[PDB]
């Protein structure tokens, strides 16, 4: 009856490789 | 949005179109978006659209997904964690 | 199947704001 | 709050009184509110109340709704996406758009 919010998964300390303000999808 | 190498998505159990949290270790910003698949083996993490205002190329980030389940199942639940170093090389 | 995901249902991509009203009543 | 042309709500599958996220491409602000229906064919996007501190006339935004469902349904789910150009002219596809 009581529903919890739990961590499902994580990517630990990845680096951003690209950043695009103008994307269309 | 954030386009992620499909091998990374598979290792962490994150789905295409799922809600994700991004926590930026470099600048401290925290935001919520959704996941898009990038080509396998590309090692891409791309921040698209409005999210490009919260992260720059070279920032270190943590990407997380959350699910809901009954308390009895939550007590023994084990998350999927993937660890990275260097140029997005998975350990 | 009891593990529940949060998924993108839908989106309006790059719509332009046409009106902004601080003092709205509704 | 945010009042949206009912045609746009129908194309994205968003309901009146549903929680929505607004991501402002122009100024980078990110906030949550709820959807109100404006008249069909009006092409209105109106930010009302406290939300008027986070967007201005002419800003470009992304409006999203999120639902919950079990893992097996999530793996074959496809979202409802509408794309816009010009005077809030709606297209089904990203092909026609300049940018």
């Amino acid at each position: 009856s009581m529903i919890r919010t739990m961590l499902q998964g994580k990517l630990h300390r990845v680096k951003v490789t690209h950043a695009d303000l103008h994307y269309e999808g | 949005x954030c386009a992620i190498d499909q091998d990374f998505l598979d290792a962490a159990g994150i789905l295409e179109n799922e809600a994700i949290d991004i926590w930026n270790v470099t600048n401290g910003k925290r935001f919520s978006t959704y996941a898009i698949a990038a080509e396998r083996g590309s090692r891409i993490i791309s921040v698209n659209g409005a999210a490009a205002h919260c992260a720059s190329v070279g920032d270190i980030v943590i990407i997380a997904s959350f699910v809901t389940m009954p308390d009895e199942e939550a007590r023994t639940w084990r998350p999927n964690v993937a660890y990275f170093e260097g140029d997005n090389e998975m350990k």
